[PDB]
């Protein structure tokens, strides 16, 4: 059947399903066990499956990821959490030097079928260490697979898919989208998921295929490459600009759905990349580089990118930082210009 | 057949919601029980002390033992003045948090003695590397409340220009190093600062801070190692409040061990001290400071206390521990305990208490009025957007110039 | 006066100069002290300035950088080392969350005028953990400054410059270029610096400005944007292809010399990006994205990038991996095609 | 005035080129002096043993004390066989390195007892997490030398298809986890492997390895904490060879401390053992394994030994330590010490010894010949360039497909 879920409940369900599906699946991390996570994402799981399967961990990111790598080498399927994406850094070494290269350097002898869920994104007065978007810290690591959902349905499906994937998955979750969709309008109080499309979530097992982007708003004027919170930002902004922009939710950051992208820009003739992450050397640059490589002649204008400023995430200046419908909108007009 | 199946072991707090905590796990000692070693004591000869409890004020509020020696009542007064100011300030900010005047706040309810205690044992030039929970340090060094609150508000007047989440203070003049949300990082940083002081033949020392939970973080071990390797003039402070958000200290690795024990392990003289005994806090802090300043080496102090309040304004402790847990904590209330002692020796009274409360309540309310005059969450009165790009580098580089211009 | 020096000797001199010139300057890291560093880069510095200025450190990269951050807070100018760029990872948290944001988050109260020298680059049968180029793990960090020299003169000038700069600087040294220039031909045994231009190093103090690129081979056909070893790879590939390519050594990766780049491409009408680091989300992606933004109309052809494969650095297949003159030259012909 | 200028402390080894090392700092004990605790000993009761030395064989080669019980002469003979094999393999591989047949090598000269000793105390199914210096485990477990030399050569026959720097072996079938260049990482990974074994109610245990220098790395502390929090079935091994390339163990935090001591500090039963006493290595390892297999928890062991050879084939020790240093090391040579002992008790002789030496010389020479059949450094005979893109991911993704066709 089906139940109406929030992103939180969807992710929780995904873990509940896989926790049941596969004996080797284990869930751990800080406050993940008894308390059920500082975001409710793991509520009741420990009660249901036992401490041996879902448990609380010491405050040690490299410890969490490191032990997980060892657990994988043995043959488990660790779904492990890091409270905020901003705190992954201490695990950098285990992530890049070990988790990503375990299969390659052993010629397949040992593998790391791990999933790291890290809540990410800003737009919540998070400040410097509660709101960064470090996807570019991972997409550049050979051997990793980075994924970010934008709605409960995809959140559950992409998570189940991610856990089952035998490659290590960095699963980024936009906490801005935890309780409901968010377009960048803080003036208008935010609505829950129940009043929106894609909160209808199947109760049991199902997947959303990796490496497959999703056209949210079909258009002919501009291709808009984006993911996470900026998907809903691009949508609303497309409506306000008037511009008939095609909105693509990459869903899988890297590896990505290259065809869907090239197909859109090829038809369109112009594209705008949008992400919360800071400009310089962000994920947007690879996207710009890819489009430029495969859609050069079909390109009717320079590829634009609306991103967060090259600055640490501020608190008071929140809405001057976060790329909102206005700032995105301007770029949609800018590309459509002769 | 021969070996029984191995089992994963996961520690659990004896106390859960709807039950009663069994505070036996705290290896405690009676007041005056623990000795006072020399400032030159070798790290190895500190082992017992890492598994016991330096404590001065007993159940009845009388001072016992060698840690009670040479204690100027004027300092205890400043201590009482510091703890109350802290607590009252804390209360106030929680309220301004509800009323949506402030974004976020973390209390230090029940831990007011520690930061203040050590702060009073140090020099103003001895830089502290605090966590978000040592506002008592700021209070014991009489930092402008107006500027503290302004930061809490992200006013046009925020000294950090609204770049930083509420409570993530930074006061160089107060010897209070810029707070970062990233746990443990400051502990290593403190050691480095001490190494610097040592490198330049200076006499200043570093005061490092960390919680029970954060000891599991890698920069904890890095700090002890470096403090030891180079015999750096650091005081290394572990604040064991039993909790890390929802996580009992046993998951931090406290089961059958002490945090003080980990200092002995890396060859650092270590004390485990009653964190709610101000006199003991002052006495232990002075010892460590003097040890460091004499050039006899770093010290690790594990402050045994209790996180009486919510983890934060976003937290609800009633979801993972008994609601009445603090009532049963064997080391009670720092303010309550100092009060009983300070009255009994005749340097305090219900009178001075009530007045001192009254004056601080006034002081915070005034400063809050003073600070709000410069903005709120509701008021768009906040620092400029053009300031958002300053100080990223010393000189605003070309690309940020474009990014500011484009706004 | 002037002495003939290798990159090692030039770097050693730069520290010798600054160690003398500024009392606050300090040098440490693993084996940096007594032994003089595994690459000779700090020989005699401890003997000359004493233990308290130059010393050996424990094996803790986070500790090395972390204590350095504290020292800087105090007011010293630490020039600290990490044996191989491959091993910076454990210090990722101290680098990103602390060193880079120290000035910003404190509003100038505290600064981190630090320098981390990390030897980088392959072409030496280094394998996975002795040869990676992680410049993209730094350029994306708001607050950092990334610099990589390609010759002794530049090596000293830029190192003195970086040390003095009040911003934290990641100083990457291409170990392949330590003893001599290397064009990518392993067939031809490599010559020392003494036989090559730019080995004439001034004995005393001097700088090479940050933010300033340098044309190595003036050309009209293609703009080649590069740094490190691939500088000499591009110079030789340019000669082999016949193509009159303008070879640009960026020197400062980020922030970079935007003007010198845009100006070359604007004249040329085409550019090729060349670097050792893996393709995906590498620094190349930002360069392409910048060129695409500021030279869209003058662009006569798609911007190519010749890089290391998206694979962990192998051992036996060294020359199959490293972008050599052949592979770079092929890309030089490709762009010059109609 | 009051206070003297602080001074930065920097540890120095007592012996440099042209001196003699004063090995007094080794906290040494006489054979048989250290007691053998029950396998269920509390970590806290292990504090003294962490600061002494477990040793069986005396200066005469007689087995002394409680660790000398239940020792099968056959296991010792397998031990000598394993140690001899390791040393001869190493020497031969150093030759091949100079003859440019191989790119790089690292000896374990003087450390042959440790790895081989623990290996023979565990089961083949107990996975070890070695560093680049525990090749003696592969030799104790009778791994194909042909296949080992192949990896060393990066042959068409290399099991890792040339993807890995020589010596970074990977032998799952022998319980030998893929070696990584990044230090300490394996120490944590070991604990997790053990946690996994515990989660599935298995009876397999994990054997962790790390050097003295590497203990400073953050994953060392991580490992101890997790191993302690979860009572993980790991044997945590610290190989104290006194050196980390050029750095004396004192700069790693060993001055006035032991590495064993850090186990007790994190509440893990810890032992400090003579690394060159094969009997003690077996006996200590057996005990740690038994503790672990019975679910009684992790163990830490500091193996006190000396890095007899150059750090690597790129190293020259004569630039930072005395040339004669090994001769002076109070704990001698593992092979030399067992030989004496094993002869004295009538289970070895010069004859077998000279014979055993002879056969391993032949075996390695033959093995080297079988291996070079399949390529070398000179011979372009290496694994294909298209196998370079495989195994990065489970299935070679599109961009890798493109990049492969592009070659």
């Amino acid at each position: 059947a089906t139940t109406t879920m929030t992103m939180i409940q969807a992710l929780r369900s995904a873990m509940d399903v896989m926790l049941e599906r596969d004996d080797n699946v284990v869930v751990y991390g800080q406050d993940v066990g008894y308390f059920g996570g500082v975001f409710r994402c793991t509520e009741g799981l420990q009660t249901k499956y036992g401490k041996s399967r879902v448990f609380d961990a010491p405050i040690s990111e490299s410890g969490i990821v490191g032990t997980a790598v060892g657990m994988g080498a043995y043959g488990l399927r660790p779904v492990v959490e890091i409270q905020f994406a901003d705190y992954f850094y201490p695990a950098s070494d285990q992530i890049v030097s070990e988790m990503a290269r375990l299969r390659y350097r052993s010629a397949g002898e040992f593998i790391a079928p791990l999933t790291l869920r890290m809540p990410c994104g800003g737009g919540i007065y998070g400040g410097q260490t509660h709101s960064q978007s470090p996807e570019a810290m991972f997409t550049q690591v050979c051997g990793l697979r980075t994924v970010m959902p934008s709605n409960p349905y995809d959140a559950k499906g992409l998570l189940i898919a991610s856990i089952e994937c035998d490659d290590p998955v960095i699963f980024l979750e936009p906490k801005r989208l935890y309780n409901g969709p968010f377009d960048g309008h803080h003036d208008r109080p935010v609505t829950p998921w129940s009043k929106h499309p894609h909160s209808a979530v199947p109760d049991g097992y199902y997947t959303v295929p990796l490496d497959k982007a999703a056209i949210t708003r079909p258009g002919n004027d501009v291709s808009v490459l984006t993911y996470g919170t900026t998907v809903y930002v691009a949508q609303v902004a497309a409506e306000e600009s008037g511009v008939d922009a095609e909105v693509i939710d990459l869903r899988s950051l890297w590896p990505l759905d290259l065809d869907t992208i090239v197909e859109s820009v090829k038809k369109t003739g112009r594209c705008v990349v949008v992400h919360e992450a800071t400009r310089t050397c962000g994920f947007g640059a690879e996207l710009v580089s890819l489009v430029q490589e495969h859609c050069f002649h079909h390109l009717e204008a320079p590829i634009e990118r609306v991103t967060g400023w090259d600055t640490p995430y501020p608190h008071a200046q929140e809405w001057a930082y976060f790329p909102g419908p206005s700032r995105v909108g301007a770029a949609l007009k800018k590309v459509m210009e002769v | 057949n021969e070996y029984a199946p191995l089992r994963l072991h996961v520690p659990e707090p004896t106390g859960r919601p709807g039950c009663q905590t069994d505070f036996s796990y705290l290896r405690l000692n009676d007041a005056g029980q623990a000795r006072k070693p020399p400032v030159d004591v070798d790290a190895a000869d500190t082992a017992d002390l890492s598994y016991s409890l330096v404590r001065v004020l007993d159940e009845q509020g009388d001072a016992q033992g060698p840690w009670a020696e040479d204690i100027d009542p004027q300092i205890l007064r400043q201590g009482m003045r510091a703890m109350l100011k802290t607590r009252i300030f804390d209360s106030r900010m929680v309220v301004a948090q509800r009323q949506k005047k402030m974004s976020f706040y973390m209390q230090s309810l029940g831990e007011e003695a520690i930061g203040s205690g050590q702060a009073l044992a140090l020099n103003r030039t001895d830089m502290c590397f605090p966590t978000y929970r040592q506002q008592s340090i700021l209070m014991a060094r009489d930092v402008s409340l107006v500027e503290m609150i302004c930061q809490l508000l992200s006013n046009e007047r925020d000294p950090l220009k609204g770049r930083q989440l509420p409570i993530m203070y930074s006061v160089r003049e107060a010897g209070f190093f810029t707070i970062s949300g990233n746990l443990a990082t400051q502990f290593v940083q403190a050691v480095g600062w001490a190494m610097a002081s040592a490198i330049k033949g200076d006499t200043k020392i570093a005061s490092a801070w960390i919680g029970d939970g954060a000891t599991a973080e890698s920069d904890f071990h890095t700090a002890l190692t470096f403090a030891h390797v180079y015999r750096a003039p650091v005081i290394l402070n572990v604040v064991n409040n039993q909790w890390a958000i929802s996580t009992f200290q046993a998951i931090a690795g406290g089961e059958s061990t002490t945090f003080a024990g980990r200092g002995v392990g890396c060859g650092i003289a270590s004390l485990r001290v009653d964190g709610n005994d101000f006199v003991a806090v002052y006495a232990a802090s002075r010892w460590a400071a003097e040890r460091a300043r004499r050039g006899l080496g770093p010290s690790l102090i594990e402050w045994v206390t209790y996180r009486a309040g919510p983890h934060s304004t976003s937290d609800d402790p009633s979801k993972y521990r008994p609601a009445d847990d603090w009532s049963h904590f064997p080391l009670g209330d720092p303010i309550a305990r100092l009060k009983q002692h300070l009255i009994k020796i005749g340097h305090w009274s219900e009178e001075e208490h009530q007045a001192t409360t009254a004056e601080f309540e006034a002081a915070v309310i005034a400063a809050q009025k003073e600070a709000e005059q410069y903005g709120t969450l509701a008021n768009g009165h906040i620092p400029s957007a053009a300031s958002m790009f300053e100080d990223v580098y010393k000189e605003m580089p070309d690309h940020l110039r474009r990014q500011r211009q484009e706004l």
